[PDB]
């Protein structure tokens, strides 16, 4: 507003406001010196405390997210993209440019480099590069099918249907499952040197076949083979898919182009820390009379020295200015030492706050000076006095208890020694126990006898690499010589499996070189499918790290900007926990980097976010239902976007009257979207998704993750006990999406609207040759799910949580909790309602050979899982700092080894299994072995 | 001198109880529990030192108990007393510790306290989000007040010459319109300032409530911890 005049429906497009302003300027003086309208830009303050301009004509004033009705008149794409990023992360971006912490700005400058290499690799082989990006293959973990269960194929060949749309001809062809799509297309041409490489989208969803590999190993074709369904494929040319994406490029932001030895081993002093005062501690004065501060030089869960405590003082004024000496030498400190501190209260032993102060910094310089840090609140249900596994760094929130400290003054340069001095330190200065400990689970007990055997025969541990997580819990990290030797070991340690290495990223291995080795092994040997399966854990290991930058984000961000599905799930996993302020800053910076380098896909996310935003608002008014939801806003918003559950499911035109909501205590959104595919008829007419709000879903995601892992292992070994690990994804604070499967019914509905009711229903569903197959499939599913629900200790369930398919499969939902809530191993109880079905209606069950086959197949599945339980142990260990009250500390993972009976032997575990399920059923178990 | 009468003997006990009892205790605390493997009674001692707990296993061969070869100790109690009254550095100097303190032997409240703990946690996590939102709103109001003030300053700096020329020419309707606009702007600024002051007062009250809520949580949590400890002691 160069003239400064202000005048005050108007929620239309900005053209109306521009015309009104021009009319006012023509009606009043001082407008003679105004320049061309194209040289003036409308800028104002949005609801997110950001000065931003407005070039978007498609969205009106009401979509600008303004808080007050005012407008001012003053590269463009740069801050347009900045506004888009701010929308895509839900919080203002430029608000981080005012942070006075040099670590934040250093990370912001440095992560853009990683974004640059990621997008450069994303645009390495144009135009095919971002083509493979935008729709990445959904392959299976196993490249090759098992050699002994390919008999499901008729003469080792699979029949498929290829469709051509002319605006609709199908071609049914039989091909070997280990054949590349080249021959698929070559023989598709016939029946109606030509090196065609055109896309074959799954009819009804955006899965595409690009790899020069066989057709069977895709997660969709394999499902069709195992389920017996007819695989239908439809042919496009390259031009349509290439013209679908209008191309995008990454640009450098504003802060992009802007540009002997002395060490810590030559100090002879003691780690003495001056605790000056706490600015304010939120503890009652008369109620609590004895408080103090506990500090420990932790390294993992290990207090390197005894936690030195301060004197107890009245709560009137907590000023000490007191030097506390810790029984630890300065040069013996490790690179990852952490002053874990907490104000605590004693009566006559419970903390009042907690916090961690790094004993170094990202510049590898020892902490030194006057240092006032705020403290986090006590985590829920954490009985331990300290929190060595908690988040690192400062508390960004300001209205929290703040402690003042002073650190020793040396008037020199403090730096942890370079690897060179340790490297050239030299040149101038039976196996039964090893195998038993290596094969033993990581959570197990350890003794100093075997610890000393490990340390003494460390040179023999290289032949057995899986022992690497065993040495670390053995060595004492407060000794420069032993730690130097361990660094030398880590440097030349051979890589281990992407699950054993993935064990080396827990909350118990904080050494920067150890976690660097673990992340290097991950990026070297983890596969895109395995990365997709374990992305939840790989995001949960960010919170354990000390600094904003680390080798972990260097890998996660590089992968999430090369695979659009992996990147989409990385986006949603990050964004799902913005509410937790502990890692809000770190993940918001990572989110800004992603949203800057994601590309055009950004707006897709925005659409998705927008939709969920509406739903989050819509689900907010749900606490006589369709008439209220009639504004064109949500028809315009809730259409034509990829689902978060799948970057391939276009949630198309909504059928408002079709979607109805039942009570079921809490009220989700059973929302059905039509499929906008030209021939969505073959796969599904519809796409139904349950939108849950108010309940957490991370534990359900983990449950489905481990269920799919178990099912894949069972398929690999030779037990065709097919599970139903459907899709689920939490999108924020206790809100998410759940898939709904095809042709499935809960047992309670059958009983209510239909005691042999289940048997009668399974009988009347089908007749003839497709009967015995139904009973066989029901047997397999029940056995697999019973073994699963016993091993993981899934809590109380009713008939409602159980559904049965038409073909015969049975499956479970509504995992309220698992691994118990502490203050009854298998209280689920298998009722005889299924026992009559498995016996084919016979009253007797003992004299049935089918029940014997069921029992032995259950036993084989259980003993198959018990020999792979190490992977599950590591998986449970990784997500400890993930915030679930049932996955806090390692003592909650014993439920995995208790039920799997890892302490006992195979046979003893067997009788434990039969005893448990015998106590469950009041009889009918503990039969003859084999 | 019998296993059952020994105070350090604890039988088949999982690590949860061992590590729960080995807390809020001085260095040099020990107890003996049956080995988890449960084969011919290997037994196992615990040894806290430097915070960390070290697990010791008492090997048994040819009717004889000892830490390791050579095997020259008859019973477990003999070795336990021998290393209770003598340092452990004779074989491995690293341990170099003396056994001083032994582990000596000696309902709706829990569920209720957990219920208020959960409800206070939920209230706290909602209050933190609403406090962040209010802080962002106040920051936005301050920023927009600053932007309005600087826009007014630059408007005056750019239009002072023309205003002076117009007022010296002899015109009066321009003076009236400037007075009207100035009064409207001043009223708007006063309203915004009053709203910001009221919002700041509300934020102060809400921060006081937040402090009180966290103080309640931190005062209540030790009671729940003690009740859980009592229930665990009574049941297991």
């Amino acid at each position: 507003l160069p003239n400064g005049m202000i005048v005050t429906l108007r929620e239309a497009t900005l053209i109306t406001i521009k015309h009104e302003l021009f009319k006012e300027a023509r009606k009043y003086p001082l407008h003679q010196l105004l320049q061309d309208e194209s040289s003036y830009i409308f800028v104002s303050v949005t609801q997110e405390a950001e000065r931003e301009e407005f070039f978007d004509e498609t969205r009106r004033l009401c979509d600008l997210r303004l808080f007050q009705p005012f407008l001012k008149v003053i590269n463009r794409e740069e801050k347009i993209l900045n506004r888009e990023i701010g929308f895509a992360i839900g919080m203002p971006v430029c608000e981080f440019d005012m942070v006075k912490d040099p670590e934040v700005q250093d990370f912001r400058r440095n992560i853009l480099n990683v974004c640059k290499e990621a997008v450069d690799l994303r645009d390495l082989n144009s135009p095919h590069s971002r083509a493979m990006y935008v729709y990445p293959p959904n392959v299976e973990s196993s490249p090759e099918l098992p050699k002994h269960i390919y008999n499901k194929l008729d003469k080792g060949q699979i029949i498929v249907v290829i469709w051509v749309i002319v605006s609709k001809q199908k071609y049914t062809l039989k091909i070997n499952h280990d054949c590349v799509p080249e021959q698929v297309i070559a023989e598709a041409i016939r029946k109606k040197e030509y090196q065609g490489k055109y896309i074959l989208k799954v009819c009804g969803c955006d899965e595409y076949f690009l790899e020069k590999y066989p057709l069977s190993q895709y997660k969709y074709i394999r499902s069709c083979i195992m389920l017996g369904r007819m695989p239908n494929l439809m042919l496009m040319a390259k031009e349509s898919l290439y013209s679908q994406l209008p191309m995008d490029c990454f640009t450098m932001p504003s802060y992009s182009r802007r540009i002997s030895t002395k060490s810590l081993w030559v100090i002879n002093s003691a780690l003495r820390i001056k605790i000056l005062c706490a600015t304010y501690v939120n503890v009652n004065i008369r109620d609590i009379d004895k408080i103090y501060v506990r500090t420990g030089i932790y390294h993992g869960g290990e207090p390197l020295c005894d936690n030195v405590n301060t004197q107890r003082v009245p709560c009137s004024n907590p000023r000490w200015n007191e030097w506390l000496n810790y029984d630890i030498y300065i040069p013996d400190l490790p690179r990852a030492a952490r002053l874990c501190l907490s104000i605590c209260s004693v009566k006559g032993h419970c903390p009042l706050a907690w916090g961690n102060i790094n004993l170094f910094d990202y510049t590898d310089t020892l902490v030194s000076g006057k240092m006032a840090l705020n403290l986090w609140p006590v985590p829920h249900g954490l009985e331990d006095l300290l929190n060595p596994i908690g988040v690192t760094g400062s508390n960004p929130n300001k209205e929290t208890p703040c402690l003042e400290l002073e650190f020793d003054w040396f008037s020199s340069v403090v730096k942890f020694p370079d690897m060179s001095v340790i490297e050239e330190h030299a040149n101038w200065s039976d196996k039964e126990q090893l195998k038993a400990i290596s094969t033993r689970d990581p959570l197990s007990e350890i003794t100093e006898q075997e610890k000393d055997f490990l340390w003494s025969h460390r040179h023999y541990c290289v032949t057995i690499p899986e022992i690497l997580p065993k040495l670390l819990l053995s060595v004492k990290w407060n000794s420069r010589d032993e730690v130097a030797q361990m660094y030398c070991l880590v440097k030349d340690w051979p890589p281990i499996k992407p699950e054993q290495a993935m064990e080396l990223l827990d909350c118990n291995y904080p050494d920067p070189m150890v976690r660097g080795f673990a992340v290097r092994c991950l990026e070297k040997y983890l596969t895109d499918d395995k990365l997709s399966q374990y992305l939840i854990q790989l995001v949960q290991v960010l919170k354990y790290e000390q600094y904003l930058d680390n080798l972990l984000v260097r890998f996660l961000l590089k992968k999430a900007l090369t695979n659009q599905r992996i990147g989409h799930f990385f986006f949603w996993h990050l964004k799902s926990e913005m509410h937790n302020k502990t890692v809000s800053q770190r993940f918001g910076l990572l989110l800004e980097s992603y949203c800057r380098a994601c590309g055009m896909y950004l707006k897709h996310l925005n659409r998705q976010v927008e939709a969920m935003e509406k739903l989050i608002n819509l689900t907010d008014i749900l606490k006589f239902l369709v008439e209220q939801m009639r504004r064109p806003d949500f028809m315009d918003a809730l259409q034509g976007f990829l689902s978060p559950l799948n970057p391939a499911h276009q949630l198309g035109n909504l059928r408002l009257e079709e979607c109805r909501i039942m009570s079921s205590a809490k009220r989700p959104l059973w929302l059905n979207w039509e499929n906008p595919d030209i021939m969505s008829e073959l796969l599904f007419q519809n796409n139904e998704i349950i939108f849950k709000n108010g309940d957490d879903l991370r534990q359900d995601m983990l449950t489905l993750q481990i269920i799919r892992i178990m099912e894949n292992i069972w398929q690999n070994q030779g037990l065709d006990l097919r599970m139903l690990p459907y899709g689920c994804l939490s999108i924020g604070d206790c809100v998410g999406l759940i898939e709904v499967v095809r042709n499935s019914h809960t047992i309670m509905q059958i009983q209510c609207k239909g005691s042999h009711t289940l048997h009668q229903w399974l009988k009347d569903k089908n007749k003839g040759e497709i009967y015995d197959a139904a009973i066989d499939l029901f047997t397999r599913s029940c056995a697999g799910y019973c073994v699963a629900t016993f091993i993981l200790g899934i809590g109380d369930r009713h008939n409602s949580n159980i559904m049965v398919k038409d073909d015969g499969q049975l499956f479970h939902i509504d995992f309220g909790h698992f691994l118990d809530h502490k203050k009854e191993r298998v209280p689920f109880v298998l009722t005889q309602d299924f026992l009559i079905v498995i016996s084919k209606g016979a009253q007797e069950c003992t004299k049935t050979r089918e029940f014997e086959r069921f029992q032995e197949m259950c036993y084989k599945a259980y003993l198959a899982i018990r020999q792979h339980a190490n992977l599950f142990i590591n998986l449970f260990s990784m997500m400890l700092g993930s915030g679930m009250p049932e996955l806090q500390s390692f003592d909650d993972i014993a439920y995995i080894r208790k039920t799997l009976a890892l302490d006992k032997t195979e046979q003893e575990a067997l009788e434990y299994f039969m005893k448990q399920m015998n106590d469950a059923h009041h009889g009918g178990w503990t039969t003859k072995m084999d | 001198m019998s296993l059952q009468d020994a105070e350090w003997y604890w039988g088949d006990i999982s690590r949860e109880e061992v590590n729960e009892k080995l807390r809020d205790t001085a260095d040099g605390t020990f107890l003996v529990r049956d080995a988890s493997t449960k084969m011919h009674g290997d037994y196992t001692l615990t040894l806290r030192k430097g915070g960390n707990n070290k697990l010791i296993k008492i090997f048994h061969r040819d009717g004889k108990y000892g830490f390791s070869d050579p095997l020259t100790f008859s019973s477990v109690v003999e070795l336990i007393n021998h290393y209770r009254n003598e340092s452990l550095a004779q074989y491995n100097p690293k341990l170099d510790v003396k056994l001083l303190y032994p582990v000596s032997k000696y309902n709706t409240q829990f569920q209720e306290k957990s219920r208020e703990y959960d409800r206070l946690y939920e209230e706290y996590t909602r209050t933190s989000q609403e406090i962040q939102m209010k802080r962002t709103a106040i920051e936005a109001f301050n920023e927009t007040i600053k932007i309005f003030e600087e826009q007014c300053q630059t408007q005056e700096r750019y239009s002072k010459e023309y205003i002076e020329k117009f007022k010296r020419e002899g015109n009066e309707k321009e003076i009236q319109r400037i007075m009207h606009n100035y009064d409207k702007l001043k009223s708007r600024i006063s309203e915004i300032i009053d709203s910001r002051r009221r919002l700041e007062e509300d934020l102060k009250k809400q921060a006081a409530e937040y402090r009180e809520i966290d103080k309640r949580m931190n005062s209540i949590k030790p009671d729940l911890i003690q009740l859980r400890k009592t229930r665990d002691q009574y049941l297991m």
